């Protein structure tokens, strides 16, 4: 859009399994505060799925708490163009009448 | 500062350099800067050409006139540069880099024009300083950081200059998130 300006930005959302998703707002499936704030991120050994997997009970309360993170992009617009000339003989008295 | 000669038949304005040498037939117009300091794009050599131009005469280029006499005619005159190109950063730094402990930036930058040899040199300002800490070894005119920590981020800042001293600078800043220590 015009009067906007010469660069643009847009949001990249982080989903919550991802290794790039730092936060602090984490509970542990035991109530107790972790560092890490989403559950797993990109690992795939089992032992560490099974475990931080979100496990609720019959008498649930602050026990599964996730956070999320949000990213940026930029790139700007550049001015290019080039041009030709041509005098009013060049198109009158030449053998092509498509030339222009 | 770029001195403009300009010749009367030939209709030829010669840009050359500051300390250049006026060839035969032609006169000293005036002297403009290229990389104007106010507006560094937007201005190009064609343009100083024409303001010089617009001070001089059309019966004389030397013996300065002005609009009635002066020599607007653009199209007739053919500008021959014959001086140093600007030291263009085609690709700049980019000005903000995203990334998580353990991984890679590559900061890269291409430089055009200026004299022969161009000399690159890094620095690096800590996240919350304000002097500028000159990076080690470097030299080269694309940097990287591998297995980057919370502590290498910051401000990185490249300075390329040329055999004459008309240096162009870019900075770039890398923000890389981590669990807190």
């Amino acid at each position: 859009p015009k009067n906007m300006g010469k660069t643009i930005k847009v949001y990249e959302y982080v989903p919550l399994l991802d290794d790039r998703n730092i936060n602090d707002q984490g509970i542990d499936a035991n109530g107790a505060h972790i560092v890490n704030g989403n559950l797993y991120g990109s690992s795939k050994d089992i032992g560490t799925i099974t475990s931080k997997l979100p496990l609720l009970t019959e008498n649930g309360g602050r026990v599964n708490r996730v956070g999320f993170t949000r990213l940026s992009r930029e790139g700007s617009i550049h001015k290019f163009g080039f041009f030709y000339e041509f005098t009013q003989e060049s198109l009158d008295f030449d053998s092509d009448d498509q030339l222009k | 500062e770029l001195k403009v000669a300009f010749n009367k038949d030939t209709y030829v304005a010669t840009v050359l350099d500051a300390s250049g040498s006026v060839p035969s037939g032609s006169v000293n117009v005036g002297t403009f800067f290229h990389p104007d300091e106010t507006y560094p794009d937007s201005y190009v050599i064609y343009h100083g050409v024409r303001e010089l131009l617009y001070k001089r005469s059309e019966v004389d280029p030397a013996q300065p006139g002005f609009w009635p006499e002066n020599i607007t005619n653009m199209q007739a005159v053919t500008i021959d540069n014959k001086a140093t190109a600007r030291l263009v950063l085609n690709t700049s730094l980019p000005r903000v880099v995203s990334t998580i402990e353990g991984g890679k930036v590559t900061l890269s930058v291409v430089a055009l024009g200026g004299k022969a040899p161009l000399k690159y040199k890094w620095e690096f300002r800590a996240p919350n300083a304000s002097t500028w800490t000159a990076v080690s070894g470097q030299t080269t005119a694309n940097l990287v950081l591998d297995n980057i920590d919370a502590d290498k981020a910051g401000e990185y800042k490249v300075t390329v200059t040329d055999a004459a001293g008309t240096s162009v600078d870019s900075t770039a800043l890398v923000a890389v998130g981590a669990y807190p220590p």
